[PDB]
């Protein structure tokens, strides 16, 4: 899993990230970086161009709650299944996502904190961070069927 | 091929990777081996520990070789025909790899330009390092 | 594009598949969306149990598809310009989905046709199948 | 992991597996259809062709002891990390192999059971291998570093 370093470096740095944002800036990019992501959020209304996704308000919304899951992810990193199975049904049943874009969003969300963090947001701190994300991804694909 | 506007991001943002040339080769590379070790596999008479010398030199090759990509940005294919060569046929190396550098530099680029490293930058160069990761893989691998 | 060896073993294979396109196309997708359930997010108002209707109707039309790439193979990008369209940029499927289809879709033929299901005529398929992949995948995805 | 029913089908199976044949079909077809695996075998010999790679004796010896190596894991479904752990650092540290190629064999090997099953390989058993053949893989990847 994640080693005593590690485990502390992601703890630490995310004790320092702020939750109204960071979590709008990846979904943001996600929605222009990764355009046919865009099709799952039709209701949140302008997303036709890179300024109009990233002052978006429904964008910085919505991504204040998916931060807010990395956050529950952050806190029970022994346990990343049973804490997404419910969202997992959620992506699977109702929303029909195919899972091989929570790596997508996995990447950009370590795009954000890189650029956020900047030298602070070293290889090791890095690599750490996506067993973080890689972990997320594949707790949310676990209930698929 | 790259849109007119993406282009422009690109070009201007490899003048600003220019004089950073070599540190931003180096910070690749230390962050693809190790956040995806498996990729080490494909250098096995390389000593690609952090600070390793040899990690420092090819790091400055990877970065010259976009450099040739963006000089000419229009002939991409073209420009890299050698290289595209080596990685195929030469080297074998698995496409996922690719995107596991690229996905590094752009890390990389993020935290060493903020300010540059818009969405829209970002989507640029996601989408230029796409076209350089199809030009040096076998096709259809 | 395919070599002539290929080329050959994929028409001549295909003269097999064609009195059993019907069962083919149903196992595959069987096996597929068994296998690979999130396969099954691309189809969210279709019945993908194991003997459905739809489902099987559908495999119909993925064989029947893959025998137009078979009758135009020396220009199968030409051929399937409409399904591509529908695959790139109207579903967006990711390209790792079809990779999952492709496997399906070997897994099925060397079941049924053992004999003529060898190392070589299995490389021939493997190849023409990521043709076909490729062609209908968004390019640089 | 595995239910009783998968559990038992793959079981059942496997004991009707001629083993030093299915190993190296296996093997071969690997070297044929991603030729770049070749280059990891070049003590074997000639594979310039495919009856060469089919009637190679190196192959087909190897392939045995690769089929081996999945009967224990088969013997070991809930430790397959613990079970393949030697052989991961020897691909690793050793052999130098990408473990995405792990996928192609495993791959492969299912359309063997395939071909010699034919209509008893059914696309449920299929499921069933397929776990099998990608938790072997993710064993045979863990210890990479
Ligand atoms: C891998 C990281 C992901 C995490 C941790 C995540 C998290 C969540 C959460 C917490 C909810 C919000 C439910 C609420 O407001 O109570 C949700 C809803 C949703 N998610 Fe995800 N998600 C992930 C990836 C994705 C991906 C990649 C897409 C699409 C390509 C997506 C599409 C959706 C959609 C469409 C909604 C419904 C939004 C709405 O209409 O309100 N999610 N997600
Ligand atoms: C944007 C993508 C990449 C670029 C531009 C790139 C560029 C280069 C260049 C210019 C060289 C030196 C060639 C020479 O000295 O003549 C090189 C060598 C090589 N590359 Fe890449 N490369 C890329 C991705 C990869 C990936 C993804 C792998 C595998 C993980 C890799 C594996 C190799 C190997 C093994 C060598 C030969 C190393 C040696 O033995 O000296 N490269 N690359
Ligand atoms: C060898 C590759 C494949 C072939 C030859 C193929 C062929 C077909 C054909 C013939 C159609 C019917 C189009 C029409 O009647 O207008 C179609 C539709 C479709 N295919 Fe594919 N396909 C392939 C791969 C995939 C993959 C890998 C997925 C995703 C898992 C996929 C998802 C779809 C979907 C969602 C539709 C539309 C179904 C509907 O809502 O009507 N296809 N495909
Ligand atoms: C994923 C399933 C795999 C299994 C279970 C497997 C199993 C084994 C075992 C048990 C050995 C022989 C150890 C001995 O002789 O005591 C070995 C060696 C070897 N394997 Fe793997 N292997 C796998 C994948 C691969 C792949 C895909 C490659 C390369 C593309 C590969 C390349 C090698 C090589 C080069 C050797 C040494 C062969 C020799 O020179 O004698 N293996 N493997």
């Amino acid at each position: 899993h994640l080693t005593p370093v590690e485990k502390s470096a992601v703890t630490a740095l995310w004790g320092k990230v702020n939750v109204d944002e960071v979590g709008g800036e990846a979904l943001g990019r996600l929605l222009v970086v990764y355009p046919w992501t865009q099709r799952f959020f039709e209701s949140f209304g302008d997303l036709s161009t890179p300024d109009a996704v990233m002052g978006n308000p429904k964008v910085k919304a919505h991504g204040k709650k998916v931060l807010g899951a990395f956050s529950d992810g952050l806190a029970h990193l022994d346990n990343l299944k049973g804490t997404f199975a419910t969202l997992s049904e959620l992506h699977c049943d109702k929303l029909h996502v195919d899972p091989e874009n929570f790596r997508l969003l996995g990447n950009v969300l370590v795009c954000v904190l890189a650029h956020h963090f900047g030298k602070e947001f070293t290889p090791p701190v890095q690599a750490a961070y996506q067993k973080v994300v890689a972990g997320v991804a594949n707790a949310l694909a676990h209930k698929y069927h | 091929s790259l849109t007119k506007t993406e282009r422009t991001i690109i070009v201007s943002m490899w003048a600003k990777i220019s004089t950073q040339a070599d540190t931003i080769g180096t910070e690749t590379l230390e962050r693809l081996f190790l956040s995806h070790p498996q990729t080490k596999t494909y250098f096995p008479h390389f000593d690609l520990h952090p600070g390793s010398a040899q990690l420092r030199a090819h790091g400055s090759k990877v970065v010259a070789a976009v450099g040739d990509a963006v000089k000419s940005i229009d002939d991409i294919g073209g420009a890299l025909s050698k290289l595209s060569e080596l990685h195929a046929y030469i080297l074998r190396v698995d496409p996922v790899n690719f995107k596991l550098l690229s996905h590094c530099l752009l890390v990389t680029l993020a935290a060493r330009f903020p300010a540059d490293f818009t969405a829209e930058a970002h989507a640029a160069w996601d989408k230029f390092l796409s076209v350089v990761s199809s030009v040096l893989t076998e096709k259809y691998r």
